[PDB]
């Protein structure tokens, strides 16, 4: 682990060269630390930021999404555009390279089933449907009470990471289905589950940590509320209703004050 | 099992994508941001 | 000294009112090495004949004028002999080196933010979810001037979203200087000096359908003139691909 | 692990002897690589087929067989003849010796028995049935609740390996009741299913997995959807019912398209 | 064997009934080297883009057809990238691969001259003194049908010499065989290769103003079908260019 | 137990069918099709 710094000593001084003083304009953050402002003393420093990497950071299994058994059938498409506060941690960040472990907790009792269904192909649509008979779509039997079904899924890229945001479109110039954004870019499969039995609820949540992580170019972060999955449009239209039909709310995070000069 | 006063780090599913969090950690430098300079 | 030259083949920049250039994430431009390459076939270089300075056309600003972007390679697409590799080949990958010109007076005010953004994916300007259409965040060497924030701003036709505080994808300003930039104080510097690298998470992708980078010129303090009778400025923007290449050589994907 | 080969190199090449050339005749596939074609960089290629070995194709479990409880009973021979998907797979290949590991899942609860009742013997066809009294018939009692069992079959063949296909007969010329492929060439067992409670749901689903897999002769993926278990049959009587009387259908997996040279 | 196979970068020909390569004046395309350089700008080699084959229109090879010819840099003007850094370009040079391509039958007969000619400086189509157009000797990849000798050729507009017993420039065929050529005979071959250098005694020039080369196909012994109903048959003509060289970077003289 | 910066190898029900799948892959040519020929 890496601790911090420790504190130098510093006395007074008369310099020639201002390390106060420089250019914001540069390009570069300041280098100046208190040893340069005020006289300091030496300060045996052990704390560590070994909680702000982005392992920990990003390691905790969020909840990336919720689905209801219907009749006795969810399906979800794995994806963490659903939830703005694990949406905004990913977005830090323009590129992401991580395994993924998914747990299910399900309120449900019995048994169910999960079937992780690869791209390409049709997913059951149903219970009972015969697509849950697989030869080679890997599935997961559990039964809710005593224990919490957890898989890893590696890294499926098509790239050597993971689009946060994607600038360019999947079709050229002149076609009118153009999709902008993350959306092609990939695809990570979809869940599927069903129930054996009836028993319990029907709730399934599906929770996600990232694991073995690395991340690329920061961002700034969302500074507003999410609007559309796929998106980053942060327009938001509170009602279709009437006379407020076209009235947007940007819906940030800043807050007023006063007066400057008297906070 | 996968690989190794003492410690182990252990694999139980023999796989490397089915490993916890990776805490072995060197490479870093501010500089890439903060000066992102030539000279 | 403030003194710098830039000499990319056939071309030459001089600043003699300068700050140090800033070097995108301390990388340089290189070309794509084999132990990262995908594609079999054998790339083309066109160095010197594509590698040099394109400058765009300049955009006046103003008081009350809230900014510009430019989409690369997009901006390039037309621009000499780079802009036709764009359209022969599958796929390409490029550096640049971005030169951003404002010079007013001792007697005007004013700063611009001149950032570099990767994956700068817009938002669109309001209401219901619609993707940007490939026509607008397509300009050209044109770039978009950003308009602004208002309820008025015509809905239809995917545009994207014209508020500069929001970076217009959603994000604070002033969190801009997470990306490569400089600013631009009419006090210290007429110009900026941004050498970016290749940002991608592949080899080389196709250069019209996606657009790597986004440059941002926004007026973070606005134009004040002082005491002269001039209200306005040029801002001039000059590009350097370097280090590009070219694959998958096929029919011009122009019409 | 094999990781496929790199690509090499190859500049401009004016040749007397071309690779681009050949005969289809000859029974060979083309020895013809990207090197010979166009001019190539060298590209370092990590990737693996690692996932396409006959263990790792075959090696996931799938469905071979449902059974539903009548009377708090089921029983099930054991083959893969009974579902399309891991028929298809078994069947690139015309002999295959495996061991496999058997799980059953049931939504049932309480207590199951499974009896393995090896060939030539009689099993129990009831539950209550005296011959669920066994000294050396091999079974399996179990829970549901709170685990699925699992047992592993090593390879019974009477031969080296499994017939996917067999071109012969079991009796000789002459004999009316002549039965051809693979059915008379091994049996697996049966297992024989029965509730010592009432509880749960009725349904067992029997998940086998090949493992250990040898396979020898490679065949044509099946091209047609199966008719009957043990046949080949591929011509689909859809209805006994009237005029469309003997009228069959192929049911292939070929589309047209409205033009060549126009795709 | 008569097998040849020639990869040209992204493109392959394969000929299967094949004499040997014409190296014409044993001399294999180079780029230029620094002693007998002029231009003191570094040139740009697009390689694999540029150098690879660019086949052509076909041409029906006909009873009573004089020949057709094509001039080079020309007939590439408008062909991929090549083409392209011909217009942005001040100055150029490159040698050819020529392919030509005519099969028919055991049962034809027919005999070609494929030849290229180093500087082909065509005669004007009759009487006083005209300089043959700009527009006639620029046909592009098209080429031109040689039409032949009539006191009714249209003598407007400054049009090229029609008759191929004198090469359009007045020096009999048949002393044609001093230039690089070879032969198609129907019975024996039906393809040539001409690998030509680049000729010229400047270093670079003007791809559009001047015509290095000359493509030129004379059928020499008419076509007979023998007895099949085939009177015609197409005869392809595919290039590539070879360390092709440019400099001067500009504007496309295009318009 | 059955058998043996690391690796174990263990089998539980000391048998060589209890295994689970074999990963030690050695044998292979494509030869044998795409080239059966004498010569």
């Amino acid at each position: 682990v890496l601790v911090v710094p420790d504190t130098k000593p510093s006395g007074p001084q008369h310099t020639t060269k201002p390390s106060i003083l420089g250019a914001m304009e540069i390009g570069a953050s300041s280098n100046a630390t208190p040893e340069s402002t005020i006289e300091t003393r030496y300060v045996y420093n052990t704390n560590t930021n070994a909680e702000a990497d982005v392992e920990m950071f990003l390691g905790r299994s969020a909840l990336w999404g919720k689905v209801t058994l219907t009749r006795q059938y969810a399906k979800w498409e794995i994806n963490f555009q659903e939830q703005a506060h694990i949406r905004k941690k990913f977005e830090f960040f323009t590129y992401l390279r991580f395994d993924m472990e998914v747990t299910i907790v399900t309120n449900n009792k019995g048994l169910m089933q999960i079937m992780f269904v690869p791209p390409g192909i049709d997913h059951p649509e149903t219970h009972d449907d015969r697509k849950w008979d697989s030869a080679s779509n890997p599935s997961v039997f559990f039964q809710p009470k005593s224990g919490f079904p957890r898989f890893t899924i590696p890294f499926t890229g098509l790239a050597s990471a993971y689009y946060m945001f994607y600038d360019g479109y999947d079709k050229p110039k002149g076609s009118d289905n153009n999709e902008y954004g993350i959306a092609p870019t990939n695809d990570m499969g979809l869940l599927c589950f069903r129930t054996l039995d009836n028993s319990g609820g029907n709730d399934v949540k599906i929770y996600v940590k990232p694991k073995h992580i690395t991340a690329w170019v920061p961002r700034p972060p969302r500074a507003t509320q999410y609007t559309h999955k796929y998106s980053t449009n942060y327009h938001y239209k509170p009602n279709s209703s009437g006379p407020d039909e076209h009235v947007l709310k940007d819906r940030h995070f800043i807050k007023t004050r006063p007066l400057i000069s008297s906070a | 099992g996968a690989q190794v006063i003492k410690y182990f780090n252990i694999n139980y599913y023999k796989d490397s994508a089915s490993s916890g969090l990776s805490r072995q950690d060197f490479s870093q430098d501010p500089s890439k941001f903060t000066q992102p300079l030539v000279d | 000294d403030r003194l710098k030259q830039i000499t990319i083949g056939n071309s030459t920049i001089t600043t003699q009112d300068s700050l140090h250039t800033v070097l995108a994430y301390g990388e340089w431009p290189t070309y794509l090495s084999d132990i990262d390459a995908t594609s079999v076939d054998k790339p083309t270089h066109p160095e010197t004949s594509a590698d040099r300075f394109y400058t765009l056309d300049s955009v006046e600003w103003q008081v009350g004028s809230h900014g510009w972007w430019w989409k690369l390679p997009d901006a390039l697409k037309d621009m000499g002999v780079f802009g036709q590799n764009m359209y022969y080949h599958s796929m390409g990958r490029s550096g640049f080196i971005i030169h951003t010109q404002c010079n007013a007076t001792k007697f005007h005010s004013g700063a611009l933010i001149v950032a570099v953004i990767p994956e700068h994916q817009l938002a669109y300007v309001g209401g219901v979810k619609v993707n940007v259409g490939y026509d607008h965040t397509h300009p050209g060497q044109s770039g978009h001037q950003i308009r602004g924030p208002s309820q008025s701003n015509d809905r239809s036709g995917g545009k994207p979203d014209e508020d500069p505080l929001f970076n217009c994808n959603g994000t604070l300003l002033g969190n801009i200087t997470i990306f490569p930039h400089q600013i631009i104080n009419l006090r210290t510097n007429n110009s900026s000096t941004i050498v970016v690298p290749y940002i991608n998470c592949v080899p080389m992708d196709n250069m019209l359908k996606h657009n790597n980078l986004s440059l941002v010129i926004i007026p973070l303090v606005p134009l004040r003139p002082g005491s002269s009778g001039i209200n306005s400025v040029p801002i001039t923007v000059t590009i350097a691909p370097y280090k590009s290449e070219f694959s998958g050589a096929m029919e011009a994907q122009r019409q």
